[PDB]
């Protein structure tokens, strides 16, 4: 299927795994991280034996097999699921085997030694793949922006991370993550509508109401004016249809689910709103590029899908800063894929293709020496 | 029953946590008794 | 309680207020500098209206009230919390009006004039005050060591002052405040225990680490070498029990921490370490006295109450100055409480009874002329 030597990208961004090979403009093999579990045992015979779901197979189904998050806030908590999605990947989708080219993958800013350490583990030792690399998703996706100075805004689903680079320049000092994402958004939207009146507490309906939030809901310009002309609703008020057929109708709760981020107390943390998190860090930074990050911050990760995002990060940097310079905000078309279209121009270079760690410097060197050769 | 035990585990929680803090400073003190023979 | 008419010495250091009557040896009421504030509106019916709780009533509860910290890294942000503060130990702790015996307050080195104004207005106008007096630390601490020469190092909790005084005799010129101290350090490992595995992003967990921190950590006597042998540790990493049982497993990270204060870097800042900033403010003194500040120097502030700073100053200084000369670092035993205890020893005197600024001479003056009385 593929007739050149090029390592394949797969980012395995929590909630959603993109994976395609390297000079592609968007992901082939687009499926949510998720791992489905038979929950109970059939005396039936003649079903596939297979014990372990993933991907559209589990989406397929989810009343039956218990639905487990492969990845939670940025620490992998079970292996399996990891052996699981990229074995699925390489032998169901690309139809490819890892032994002929490279393999590029992306990870999270700030995480343990443990996960890199495991994911680097089975790509090497079990899988026999001839060389790897971990890369931070931040700096591809300015590079998929095409500029070298910015405040990369990445929202994944359950960690959100703010990576300022100025002049082509890493700060892994000011780097701050922080779990608020689209997980606790589904939960503040599941416990608003259990105070509505439709209540439920099953894992799938979690997953539609995340898709109808995916769909429908959206960020506010004024959320207290908001709130005083929904309390007399109109237009304001949309009836969804399920795709079961139940008629759902949601009206002001939509704006006020991502209001979350600007308002952790809601879900009674003392962390500051992404905004005010983001402004602390341009004090954090210096002066003299403080205005360049304002007129070059940029977004990523899928929940920046939502629209009225920039609209309100522009009242809001003003209310916060000076209105004397200029703050242009930047949100690049499909910034979602970016950071996997970054993947793609990077893994085509021949330096990148010097860059790469073969099996046997890893193996005498051990993964803690591979550790700091990369950092 | 119950109340006294936990009354004792309590005692003997503030007890033990008195005596590593006091090996610990022992502990340095004699670091900084060698030092000082040293010099 | 008080039989004597003599000042209440309260010293509002960063982190820790420490209040106390003139003439004892250690202050009495000692509580963390924090204000606890009700996050959520509760319907319940009885408890206190109190709307700010302070002191001991918050760190007795964390997790229902947001804490804010009353000074950053020296500025004043909240005036609010400082005159809850006061009131506190106030009508609280010390049960004495401020309306019967005089003040002597200690502010740190190179602060705003609107935070001197501002604690000067609401200790004349609002409680009605006899006399007043503003007072750096740096002078009673060299006070309470028994001394007149040397360099006083303080390292509060966001602020670090070096304050070089040969013969009694104070350099306004040469003392430079840089803003690395426990808050930054706190950031530090709490960032790299997110690394480690062991995530949180909220205050309460931030304060608990703090005395993780305060119990345990300690400064490395070689960080290389230290950290060749701690790749395989065995008696190097220690296992904590967490006051709430959950068993942490802390290993080379303790003496890392501090290291941050010697290597600005890993916060991405151009400032240069404690040890370093101080061997320029010896080059920026006189070489006739540079021998008496070596031999001299002194220590001062919370944060250096861990094990193996003395040796690890006397090694940084020893490789970046000559080593034909004596350089003997001393450091008072509770020297943390020592600036406190000078207050004491400084208020018994009846020429200090003489150098008190009155009610009616500042009300003519104002402010601003009672800032240039005192310098
Ligand atoms: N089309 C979409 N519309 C709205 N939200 C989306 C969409 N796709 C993904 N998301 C949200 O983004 C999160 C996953 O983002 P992720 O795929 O990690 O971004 P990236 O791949 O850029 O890191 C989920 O919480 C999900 O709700
Ligand atoms: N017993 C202790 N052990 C270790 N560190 C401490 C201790 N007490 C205070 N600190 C640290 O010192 C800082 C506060 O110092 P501060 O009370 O301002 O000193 P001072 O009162 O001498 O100015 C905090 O960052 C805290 O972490
Ligand atoms: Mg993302
Ligand atoms: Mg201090």
């Amino acid at each position: 299927d593929e007739d050149e030597t090029t390592a394949l990208v797969c980012d395995n961004g929590s909630g959603l795994v993109k994976a395609g090979f390297a000079g592609d403009d968007a992901p082939r093999a687009v499926f949510p991280s998720i791992v489905g579990r038979p929950r109970h045992q059939g005396v039936m015979v003649g079903m596939g034996q297979k014990d372990s779901y993933v991907g559209d197979e589990a989406q397929s189904k989810r009343g039956i097999l218990t639905l487990k998050y492969p990845i939670e806030h940025g620490i992998i908590t079970n292996w399996d699921d990891m052996e699981k999605i990229w074995h699925h990947t390489f032998y169901n989708e690309l139809r490819v085997a890892p032994e002929e080219h490279p393999t590029l993958l992306t990870e999270a800013p700030l995480n343990p030694k443990a996960n890199r350490e495991k994911m680097t583990q089975i790509m090497f030792e079990t899988f026999n793949v001839p060389a790897m690399y971990v890369a931070i998703q931040a700096v591809l996706s300015l590079y998929a922006s095409g500029r070298t100075t910015g405040i990369v805004l990445d929202s994944g689903d359950g960690v959100t991370h703010n990576v300022p680079i100025y002049e082509g320049y890493a700060l892994p000092h000011a780097i701050m993550r922080l779990d608020l994402a689209g997980r606790d958004l589904t939960d503040y939207l599941m416990k608003i509508l259990t105070e509505r009146g439709y209540s439920f507490v099953t894992t799938a309906e979690r997953e539609i109401v995340r898709d109808i939030k995916e769909k429908l809901c959206y960020v506010a310009l004024d959320f207290e004016n908001e709130m005083a002309t929904a309390a007399s609703s109109s237009s304001l008020e949309k009836s969804y249809e399920l795709p079961d057929g139940q008629v759902i109708t949601i009206g002001n709760e939509r704006f006020r689910c991502p209001e979350t981020l600007f308002q952790p107390s809601f879900i009674g943390m003392e962390s500051a709103g992404i905004h005010e998190t983001t402004y602390n860090s341009i004090m954090k930074c210096d002066i003299d590029i403080r205005k360049d990050l304002y007129a070059n911050n940029v977004m990523s990760g899928g929940t920046t899908m939502y629209p009225g995002i920039a609209d309100r990060m522009q009242k809001e940097i003003t209310a916060l800063a000076p209105s004397t310079m200029k703050i242009k905000i930047i949100a690049p078309p499909e910034r979602k894929y970016s950071v996997w279209i970054g993947g793609s121009i990077l893994a085509s270079l021949s330096t990148f293709q010097q860059m790469w760690i073969t099996k046997q410097e890893y193996d005498e060197a051990g993964p803690s020496i591979v550790h700091r050769k990369c950092f | 029953a119950l109340d006294r035990a936990e009354q004792a585990e309590a005692d003997k929680k503030a007890a033990e946590d008195r005596s590593k803090q006091l090996e610990d400073e022992l502990v340095s003190l004699q670091k900084k008794l060698k030092g000082t023979e040293d010099e």
